[PDB]
């Protein structure tokens, strides 16, 4: 069984999430086995109360291209007890990229996937162009 | 402490140790003049926006503020990446 | 009107079995199926689900005597899972959740005496 | 507010950064400690346009929005050979090739 996954807490958590990135975010909650589901998007600069759980985990997505995004300086967050009548926050923002990561989503937003291999750079970049990011890869390298 | 990293049409980007220091290629060719290293497939146009990016990785990274996003023209995207790659940054 | 004492006895421990049910880290997979969301919280539900039922709805019938066999309360059950799986996504909590208790509800009946 | 800047003359591109509250001759004692050669040897620019070394980077046109890390605002630079200042000269870089087809 999965190591990261959401605790079945039952105990509710007000959380805002606050999107301080230029793109629009997807949120993905870890579920109880594990597996990660999207949930509606938030655009650019904005912040939305939501309800959660204490315990639950969550990741940030770009919700077209699914970049990586962080949360309070880090991949995962988890929503605590709310105290003092106080919502957490859930501030997403931009890693700082690799240039190469960077340069690899800008190419992917240039170029359709099956022009890829059309263009004139090394062979091995082809392979790192379509080895698109996404959710599952980035939970066994966190496992 | 700063390094001079000269592009293949000669130009001379004199940037400051630790952000050069970004790339394991320059780390691996700083251990050419002293502190120095001559890049004869990297144009000036590209080692240029190179240094920008070791600029911004520097003033970013671990920072609690809104990072913005570094941008890329269009024009330059694959020579860049093709230096990114070489570079390993 | 009332069905035999036996019967309802087989359909309630039936269901019984399905609500207890727990997996391997003590979660009771039927908890969030007792109840349907409310019109309020989730108008959507109700818009697309033509039959909606939950496993109190389920319970009433067994004690009212509305289902006349093991069949018609096995028709409910997968009513209810089929539900699950038409509003909810493949691989979801709420789908993979109702796949088991189908499971679960299948392997009790076939258990009857 | 930091700003972040290229100080340029010929083919010499010097990456630093400054305040918008350091002076012009703040920037040309970070040219010293660099190429080693005395502000009263150095011209410093905005565009073609000499900058008075009392003034500070923000009353030249130097703020931080427009001075990026990932966006460095340029400073032209103009060294002194003997009793004249050179022309202030700033070889341009390489042109990148034209945008490939499946780009467009």
């Amino acid at each position: 069984r999965p190591v990261l996954r959401s605790v079945n807490s039952r105990e509710p958590s007000q959380v805002i999430f606050c999107n301080r990135s230029p793109r629009v975010v997807l949120p993905v909650w870890l579920n109880f086995d594990g597996e990660p589901q999207p949930y509606p998007t938030l655009p650019p600069g904005t912040g939305r109360r939501i309800h959660s759980y204490r315990g639950h985990l969550w990741l940030f997505r770009d919700a077209g291209t699914h970049d990586g995004l962080l949360v309070n300086q880090t991949e995962l967050f988890v929503p605590s007890l709310n105290v003092d009548g106080q919502p957490i926050f859930a501030n997403i923002t931009l890693p700082v990229y690799t240039l190469k990561e960077r340069c690899l989503q800008v190419v992917r937003s240039l170029v359709k996937p099956e022009n890829y291999r059309r263009l004139d750079i090394v062979r091995s970049l082809y392979e790192d162009l379509e080895d698109h990011p996404n959710v599952q890869k980035d939970l066994e390298r966190l496992t | 402490m700063y390094v001079k990293l000269i592009s293949s049409d000669g130009h001379e980007f004199i940037v400051k140790r630790e952000h050069a220091l970004t790339s394991g290629t320059i780390k691996a060719m700083l251990s050419n003049e002293t502190n120095e290293v001559n890049f004869r497939e990297i144009p000036s146009h590209v080692l240029s926006k190179v240094c920008m990016y070791f600029t911004y990785k520097v003033r970013y990274t671990n920072s609690s503020t809104e990072i913005p996003e570094f941008p890329i023209a269009p024009e330059i995207a694959l020579e860049l990446l093709m230096a990114a790659n070489f570079l390993d940054c | 009107s009332p069905n035999p004492p036996k019967l309802t006895k087989q359909m309630n421990a039936i269901i019984d079995t399905v609500i207890n049910y727990k997996d391997s880290s003590g979660r009771q997979l039927s908890e969030v199926f007792i109840q349907l969301p409310s019109r309020k919280e989730l108008p959507e539900y109700y818009e697309l689900i033509r039959k909606p039922v939950d496993f109190k709805k389920i319970k009433e019938r067994i004690r009212n005597h509305k289902y006349r066999s093991l069949g018609d309360l096995e028709k409910d059950v997968m009513l209810l899972c089929h539900n699950a799986q038409t509003f909810n996504l493949e691989g979801s909590q709420i789908y993979e959740d109702s796949i088991v208790l189908q499971s679960v509800f299948k392997s009790a009946r076939q258990k009857i005496a | 507010m930091d700003v972040f800047l290229m100080i340029r003359r010929h083919k010499t591109t010097i990456f630093t950064d400054a305040k918008e509250s350091s002076t012009v001759f703040e920037l040309k004692r970070i040219v010293e400690g660099i190429l080693k050669r005395p502000p009263d040897e150095q011209r410093l620019y905005k565009d073609d346009q000499l900058l008075d070394d009392g003034k500070t980077l923000g009353e030249c046109g130097f703020t931080s929005q427009t001075a990026r890390p990932q966006a460095p605002a340029t400073v032209g630079l103009a060294f002194r050979a003997d009793d004249t200042f050179e022309a202030l000269c700033i070889e341009p870089f390489s042109s990148p090739p034209e945008l490939p087809d499946v780009m467009k």
